């Protein structure tokens, strides 16, 4: 199970089963 | 042909054409018992079913009760004609809908309030007895009177709670209407948001919020990119929980317990039907 969608004009593919990092604001 | 119907106290614009029969279609209004939803010609004739007619209520089972408001479970084998009537009342405020006449395959889940006359219809969705793609809701409507006050989010909240209980990861079925679009966003935006502002550990998969939701993943990531909330640092994909959007969330939640336009888990009462 993968999804596509572009983030920043950038194209992502992204699993639902891997975990995920949660961040608050952290710089990047 | 059908501009107006009159429904309880009510006068409705209708907004599309419904495939009401000619003799009925050719006439300006409809006149509608709002409790069996039979469609006549005139206010007299109406006033004289309303004198014989013994619903008060939906047919069905009441599976939901919280005080002035319910939910039936409707089976469109065993009430056909009023399953009928209601897609063809649904009709009027649908661009499109793809079933009117074979409602047997469907279960309908009609909201009401109740006063001193008996339980009044806020809106309904159908569902398929057996969806080949996992479809929780086939067709939804909050009626015109009732719309725009938090009913329909309570009736998609519904949805899920069903979906919940029967151990399923549901989605409404495609495509989705310009309200119904906006409607699901702002459900999924509550949901996880409520998710993320209750869950306190480092990561999170898809596939958990789906578990815990029983939101289909795909709308889930689709609501994490609709927020901007999926982002990409040092090769990996982030959820980044938004500073602007919980807080904005929790001012909302404070209005949602302000007001009574929830459905409680608690007052469900309610086992799969018929089995199956
Ligand atoms: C499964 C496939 C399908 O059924 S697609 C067909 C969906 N049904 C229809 O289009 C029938 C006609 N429309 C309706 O019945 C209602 O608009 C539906 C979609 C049920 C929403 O019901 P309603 O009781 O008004 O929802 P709600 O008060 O809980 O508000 C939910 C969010 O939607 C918003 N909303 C609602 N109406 C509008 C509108 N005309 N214009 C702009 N926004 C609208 C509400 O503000 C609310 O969003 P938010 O929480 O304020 O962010
Ligand atoms: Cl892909
Ligand atoms: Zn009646």
């Amino acid at each position: 199970g993968m999804v596509e969608i572009e983030i920043e004009g950038r194209l992502h593919r992204i699993s639902i089963f891997d975990p995920l990092e949660i961040i608050l604001e952290d710089d990047l | 042909m059908i501009k107006t119907i009159a429904f309880g106290r009510y006068e409705l614009d209708t907004w599309y054409h419904s495939p009401y029969p000619e003799e009925y279609a050719r006439l300006g209004r409809l006149y509608m018992c709002e409790f069996c939803l039979k469609y006549m010609k005139s206010q007299t004739i109406l006033r004289r079913h309303m004198a014989k007619c013994v619903w008060k209520h939906p047919p069905g089972d009441e599976i939901y009760r919280k005080g002035s408001i319910s939910v039936f479970e409707v089976d469109g084998k065993k009430n056909k004609i009023y399953c009928q009537n209601l897609c063809l009342l649904a009709k009027l405020f649908l661009d499109h809908k793809t079933l009117y006449y074979d409602v047997e395959p469907f279960l309908f889940y009609v909201m009401t309030e109740a006063d001193n006359t008996g339980c009044h219809l806020i809106g309904y969705f159908s569902k398929e007895k057996n969806s080949f793609l996992n479809y929780n809701v086939s067709c939804i409507l909050t009626m015109p009177q009732y719309m725009r006050q938090g009913y329909g989010k309570m009736l998609i909240d519904f949805s899920y709670l069903l979906s919940k209980v029967e151990e399923k990861v549901g989605s409404p079925e495609r495509p989705l209407s310009d309200l119904g679009l906006i409607s699901y966003r702002s459900y999924w935006k509550e949901v996880l948001l409520r998710y993320l502002h209750n869950f306190q550990g480092k990561e999170i998969s898809i596939k958990e919020i789906s578990q815990e939701t029983a939101v289909n993943p795909v709308d889930i990531v689709s609501t994490l990119q609709a927020l901007q909330m999926l982002k990409y640092w040092k090769g990996k994909h982030l959820v980044l929980k938004r500073q602007d959007l919980i807080d904005e969330w929790i001012a909302k939640e404070a209005k949602r317990s302000n007001s009574n336009k929830t459905m409680d888990p608690s007052c469900l009462k309610w086992t799969p039907p018929k089995g199956t």
